[PDB]
């Protein structure tokens, strides 16, 4: 090209290839890292909240990691403003699935329902593209614990370790590298989660004001999802902290 | 806003901008070849975009829309390995196919879904705000009649049947390549039908035959995806014969 | 130049300028200066009084037929200030909103609620991509049967603020300043007092002083269960009183 | 518990009504209470309890028993163990400064405090205590102890933090530096302090301190009188409300800028009502008498004001230094006029003209010969002052002297190479 | 072509990856009246500059600290129209909430729901975002709440923040003076000082309105009541 034929999504690209999506991917990198690691009794999500400021009202512990359903939770990397419509939408879909199927909703099914809305916005209706990558964490009895990655465009993939945010390229390779398979436990995936989160992020300290950590753990055959509170979060950070400290001068 | 920028402007080219441009995307990412056989019409894909930690069950580059019609695609655009655009098209085309069964019975014909899909992209050119899908699908199947068909759709939405047709990684290149391999013998024999697919894929070979996924589909019967392990058996032997021609 | 910036979408379709205020909204205020209607409204305890130029340029016009005082409720009244094209469109809109409400609530409307509600409607015009905000100001008069006489004014975009004394027009800043002295040294109100104070401040700012067939003064008094237009008979009496008053 | 009721309230009244004897039994209940037991609810009772204790202390009527009670303020502060403990401290500091609970006990209590502050609580609370310690030591005239403490704090952190309370320690450090007669270390410190100040974020007491320090550096040292005065006017108005001793100083300082400028008009106007009358004490008259003495050109008038007024003049170290600089300049200006004919003017004729006494003039002249602040010689054997007339050229000797010294360096180099010959 | 079309639109994406539009909206609020909100943790205070100057404002039915429901108030900055629709929808949503649970809505659930709505305008094209930043106060569950919702359609948790004229300077004072847990009466005193930084032209006999939220509930306060706090600390 030499000029876009976009300026609306009710008019389209001078190549028919959508530039806006590549700027959206860059948008996840602007925002803080989101990572998901797999465990053999749970799955956990670790995300960097928008708020770093000391003054926090703290009525919410969920401000980027939202528990949607009685089987699944998701996280946001990107603009916070976008999650609010999405999170309420996800709640509707998630319970919608239960009504008909009444099964521990699989991660692949929830993500495909959402991808229908994101692909339409980019095609028509004059709505601006999304700028969030969401990580869905859940349990089904047919493959186990799963992690899925959704992109602004509607592009999806099942992972068991994936990271986006604070330069995606580096982060996904690193998360993989430190990940091990079938050697894991929930406490050690959590200790590791802070460590990797620390390296991708500029900070070498990190606090529960900066970070918000969620578990999804299966107990007595049913999935209990909680986003953890600050004192509990701090304990995972301090566990990591001794190691981080030795790296430093 | 400018005249050129707008979705309405039929352009000196003599054809609408957004329809033209979608047509210039049917090379690069993924590769889909389909050849026609008596007993199986077979499609094969190379590149499901899998790191082999990524689920291969999630990414469908070979999806059965009916119980005797299946399709494999490829396409060009921004951001690699892009599941989304292809995935909406699978969802509307597959439901419509099941709805067709309900209205007017038995497995729906190859040619009808292909007519529906070509028109689906076309209607969009009238519709508000909507450009056509840049996708070419190699609709592979058997009719209820059992008459094997191999159909291909294009981004404007004109469709033609072929005996054998290949797209992606340069559409024109793979079409030309496939024409040397195709013979009337190839269609009659059950071993050769698979090899004909694989033979077009290999001129942009990446990562084994485990990367390459093939399906055979029969007259009224569901998609049978041959193991990622079986495919490898054909590739080792054939790949040597391949080097010689180009 | 002028407020806002031409760059991007903000006059093609309504999407914010750098100022964070719409291009059209900042321009919207300027639309009052286009009109040439300079109004001051003063609030009593026995009546709410509005005084405005009626804008009759010639006696070829009929003084009665020309108006800018409208009856928008059952005894709530208003005056229009600014671009006349905007002003009639706002009047008619206010009237619909007024009737619906009267029924629902079941009794005559508070002056505050009516101004608040039109203020919500005008945001709608601002927000919609086809439309553009109103360029006019509606100054509502009425006596709330609890609090007493209230004078409200709504801004072009649909800003709302409370007022117990207001002015609007070309010379908005000057008219509000003359009235501000009078509010501070508040006289005790009666039908005659309140009217005398409204006219006198408007006549200092303009420095011409009104004719008894070229202004329209509109009151909602306790003695009328209707909205009443003073007409030439009443206004002439206050006007000769002004010269003598001080 | 007690916060402005029961035991503490009863004590307040007991100091005011009866005698000190009466207060003692009461105070024991309050000390016991403060140790780990406290009002932990931040819904009025708490800020009242530390405050009520601060009012008993700085009531005052000071005695040793009351000092002991002051030592307890620190456990009361420790017990609170919250964020709210810091705000309480800031508020408390002023009451102490205006009226001591006792000088010797307070300096020691503060030194202890800093250690506690750096650790458990916030740097907001840490900054505030240091400003008390520094002010305390300064009046004691252990000018060094105050600076050493303040500097210890600055050194530990400044890495990314400034705060209004942190500036206040630095304002008080500048004041100590002005009194020694050293502007550099003070000027550096001024900068950091004014920058956070620009946008108000502070109670009136901080604002007045920032204004008063900026003024001392600008008045005497940098010597711009318009700049000094302007800050002083703000400082007084801020000071008057919370403070007592501070406000007194700031008003004299207002007069001081203008005395050096040597206009009477401004001094007289300032003496008079802005809020000036209440704080205006005996020292307004000292400052006023010295202005008239500079103006009139009488040295004798000046010596007299210093002697009589002295205790008050001496107490604030800053004032004394300022008054002293003013004294050396006055003395030099006045002499030049009388001496000017040269030759052998008699010490007595000059004495009369200059507006000095016989005893004083002899001594002033004696100091001056050494200092060479008039370039004469004083003859005590005859009882005359001779001033050195212009002599014939020194130039001839000096050029010879310079040439011979350079040749001596050269000779030392010249010999060494020569050794080679023999 | 240039950056002008691409960047401004919310019918398609900014090429920056974050929208230049929400940033524009914050500038609007800067041009608005100065507003401070502080959760003491004994109650919440919302205070704003209200233009009287002679008493030119009805304070008998129109205010700047305005109740949404029984125990929730809002104070605002920026564009006046955008807000009026926002109030009326917000109260509507609240009433649906009071109807169902039989408890007036808390600030923390309300901001999130309110954010969903403001996001829709930040998504829709031809439709601009709401150009009001809201300070929401509340006391529900025995705990006071203060939240900030920005024009983007996002909600952020704060114990104390500043909006309107010179917000950068407000946030700096708040962090500096404010301590966790305080008394609601001391809290008003610092809020009036927070306003006083960038008031403009300074307070007359009363040219502020303050509303308090506490145990008994959110109430906007009368011009006389408001004046008593201003004498203590201007």
């Amino acid at each position: 090209m030499s000029r876009r034929y976009d300026s609306r999504t009710t008019i389209f690209s001078p190549e028919g290839r959508l530039y806006q999506v590549e700027y959206a991917m860059e948008a996840i990198g602007h925002a803080g890292t989101c990572l998901g690691i797999l465990a053999n009794d749970g799955v956990l999500l670790a995300a960097e909240r928008r708020n770093i400021h000391k003054l926090l009202d703290e009525v919410f512990f969920s401000e980027k990691i939202y528990k949607l359903n009685e089987d699944m939770a998701c996280s946001v990397a990107g603009i916070t403003s976008d999650a609010n419509v999405l999170t309420n939408e996800l709640r509707l879909i998630a319970q919608r699935y239960l009504l008909q199927y009444q099964e521990p909703i699989p991660c692949e099914q929830l993500v495909t329902a959402l991808c229908d809305i994101k692909q339409a916005y980019t095609q028509f209706g004059g709505k601006r593209p999304f700028g969030v990558s969401l990580l869905y964490i859940g349990w089904d009895k047919h493959y186990g614990f799963q992690l899925y990655q959704s992109d602004p465009s509607g592009n999806y993939g099942g992972w068991k370790a994936t990271c986006i945010g604070n330069n995606s390229a580096a982060a996904v390779s690193m998360l993989k590298q430190d990940y091990k398979e079938g050697e894991m436990t929930l406490k050690s995936a959590l200790a590791l989660a802070v460590k990797v989160l620390n390296k991708t992020m500029d900070v070498s300290k990190l606090s529960a004001e900066k970070v918000e950590i969620a578990t999804l753990t299966r107990e007595n055959g049913k999935t209990v999802i909680r986003v953890l509170k600050q004192k509990e979060v701090e304990q995972l950070i301090k566990k990591h902290e001794e190691e981080e400290a030795k790296a430093e001068r | 806003m400018s005249y050129d920028r707008a979705i309405t402007v039929f352009s000196p080219d003599g054809h609408l901008f957004q329809v033209e441009y979608a047509q210039e995307a049917v090379k690069k990412g993924s590769t889909a070849v389909g050849v026609r056989g008596r007993d199986i019409v077979v499609l094969g894909v190379e590149k499901k975009s899998v790191a082999k930690l990524q689920d291969e069950r999630t990414v469908r580059k070979i999806c059965a829309l009916d119980d005797n019609v299946c399709m494999a695609f490829a396409v060009v655009a921004s951001v690699s390995g892009l599941t989304a655009d292809a995935r909406i098209v699978i969802n509307r085309a597959r439901v419509e196919c099941q709805s067709h069964r309900l209205t007017v019975g038995d497995p729906v014909t190859v040619e009808y879904i292909t007519r529906y899909i070509a028109s689906l992209k076309q209607r969009y050119t009238q519709s508000n705000g909507r450009r056509p899908f840049g996708i070419s699908a190699l609709i592979v199947g058997f009719d209820f009649d059992g008459t094997p068909r191999l159909y291909q759709t294009d981004p404007s939405g004109t469709y033609h049947a072929w005996k054998a047709n290949a797209i992606g990684r340069g559409a024109k290149s793979v079409r030309e390549f496939l024409e040397k391999n195709y013979t009337d013998d190839a269609i009659e024999t059950d071993d050769l039908t698979i090899k004909l697919v694989i033979k077009a894929l290999l001129e942009v070979v990446q990562s084994g035959g485990k990367n390459i996924e093939l399906a055979v589909m029969r007259r009224d019967q569901p998609l049978k995806i041959l193991s990622p392990e079986e495919i490898e058996k054909y590739v080792a032997e054939i790949e040597k014969e391949k080097e010689e021609n180009e | 130049m002028s407020r806002g910036s031409s760059a991007g979408f903000d006059r093609h379709i309504t999407i914010f300028s750098p100022e964070g205020r719409l291009y059209q909204v900042e321009y919207a205020f300027k639309a009052i200066n286009q009109g040439g209607l300079t109004s001051v409204a003063v609030r009593g305890k026995d009546c709410a009084v509005i005084v405005t130029q009626k804008k009759v340029p010639d006696k070829l016009l009929d003084s009665s037929t020309v108006t800018h005082l409208f009856k928008i409720t059952e005894n709530i009244g208003c005056v229009m200030t600014g671009m006349t094209a905007d002003s009639r469109s706002q009047v008619q809109r206010a009237r619909y909103e007024a009737a619906n409400w009267k029924y629902k609530y079941g009794y005559e409307i508070p002056v505050d609620m009516l101004c608040k509600r039109i203020a919500d409607i005008s945001q709608v015009y601002t927000q919609n991509a086809e439309m553009r905000p109103l360029g006019c100001c509606m100054i509502l008069i009425g006596i709330d049967e609890e609090q007493g006489p209230q004078v409200y004014k709504c801004d072009p975009a649909g800003y709302y603020c409370g007022f117990k004394a207001t002015a609007a027009g070309v010379k908005q800043t000057e008219s509000t300043s003359f009235l501000e002295k009078k509010v501070k040294k508040k006289f005790d109100w009666t039908f005659e007092q309140t009217v005398e104070t409204a006219i006198t401040c408007l006549s200092t700012v303009l420095s011409i002083d009104f004719k008894p067939s070229e202004i329209e003064v509109g009151v909602v008094t306790v003695e009328n269960p209707k909205f009443r237009i003073l007409t030439e008979a009443e206004i002439d009496a206050h006007l000769v009183a002004l010269a003598e008053r001080d | 518990m007690a916060a402005a009721a029961v035991v503490e309230f009863q004590r307040a009244q007991s100091l005011l009504s009866t005698d000190r004897e009466a207060s003692i039994d009461i105070l024991h209940s309050i000390v016991k209470r403060d140790i780990q037991e406290n009002d932990e609810e931040a819904v009025q009772v708490k800020e009242q309890s530390i405050l009520e204790l601060g009012s008993l202390l700085a009531k005052t009527g000071q005695a040793a028993e009351l000092g002991g009670l002051l030592k307890y303020v620190r456990p009361f502060l420790n017990s609170i163990s919250k964020a709210k403990a810091a705000r309480l401290v800031r508020s408390l500091l002023d009451l102490f400064l205006d009226m001591e609970a006792a000088t010797g006990q307070e300096v020691e209590l503060c030194l202890e405090c800093i250690e506690w502050a750096k650790s458990e609580k916030r740097t907001f609370l840490r900054q505030a205590l240091e400003a008390r310690l520094v002010s305390l030591y300064f009046d004691t005239k252990r000018y060094q102890e105050a600076l050493h403490l303040g500097s210890q704090l600055l050194r530990e952190l400044k890495k990314m933090d400034d705060k209004a309370l942190l500036v206040e320690v630095q304002l008080l450090e500048s004041k100590t530096y002005h009194a020694l007669s050293n502007l550099p270390k003070a000027r550096a410190a001024l900068t950091s302090a004014r920058t956070t100040a620009n946008a108000i974020y502070c109670p009136p007491k901080l604002q007045a301190t920032l204004d008063m320090q900026s003024g001392i550096i600008h008045a005497a040292e940098e010597k711009d009188w318009k700049t000094a005065y302007s800050y002083f006017y703000e400082a007084f108005e801020g000071y008057d409300s919370i403070d007592s001793p501070k406000a007194i100083t700031s008003l004299k300082y207002m007069l001081l800028c203008k005395i050096m400028l040597n206009t009477p008009e401004d001094v007289q106007a300032l003496v008079s009502g802005k809020l000036a009358l209440r704080y205006a004490g005996r020292q307004t008259e000292a400052l006023k008498c010295v202005a008239q003495a500079s103006k009139n050109r009488s040295l004798a008038d000046f010596e007299k004001a210093l002697t009589d007024y002295r205790a008050e003049l001496r107490d604030d170290p800053i004032i004394s230094t300022h008054l002293a600089k003013l004294y050396d300049n006055l003395l030099e200006q006045n002499l030049i006029r009388v001496i000017e004919p040269f030759s052998r003017v008699q010490i007595e004729h000059i004495s009369s003209l200059i507006k000095l006494s016989k005893a004083d003039v002899e001594r002033k002249l004696s100091q001056m010969i050494l200092d060479k602040k008039f370039h004469g010689i004083l003859d005590q054997g005859e009882g005359v002052l001779i001033i050195f007339d212009e002599p014939p050229v020194d130039k001839t000797y000096e050029a010879a002297l310079e040439t011979i010294q350079n040749m001596s360096k050269v000779v030392d180099s010249l010999y060494n190479k020569a050794k080679k010959l023999t | 072509m240039a950056e002008r079309g691409y960047s401004f639109s919310l019918t398609t994406f900014s090429p920056s990856g974050k929208l230049v539009q929400i940033e524009y909206a914050l500038a609007a609020v800067a041009g608005g009246a100065p507003s401070v909100g502080i959760k003491a943790a004994n109650g919440v205070v919302l205070a704003t500059e209200k233009k009287q100057k002679s008493i030119l404002y009805d304070e008998r039915s129109v205010h700047k600290v305005e109740p949404i429901t029984k125990h929730i108030g809002l104070v605002y900055s920026g564009m006046g129209p955008d807000y009026r629709v926002l109030v009326h929808r917000a109260r509507k949503l609240a009433q649906q909430y009071y109807l169902v649970y039989q408890e007036p809505i808390p600030t923390a659930q309300l901001v999130q729901r309110v954010a969903s709505v403001m996001q829709e305008y930040t998504q829709s094209g031809g439709v601009r975002p709401f150009g009001v930043s809201l300070l929401i106060c509340g006391w529900n569950e025995g705990r006071p709440y203060l939240f900030q919702s920005d024009p983007s359609g996002a909600y952020f948790a704060w114990k104390a923040t500043a909006m309107g004229k010179n917000y950068v300077n407000g946030k700096t004072f708040l962090e500096k003076r404010y301590n966790e847990d305080l008394e609601l009466e001391d809290a008003i005193h610092t809020a009036i000082l927070t306003l006083k930084e960038s008031f403009e032209g300074q307070m007359t006999e009363d040219n502020i309105e303050v509303g308090i939220c506490n145990e008994a509930g959110f109430r906007r306060l009368t011009p006389t009541e408001v004046r008593d706090y201003l004498a203590a600390i201007a």
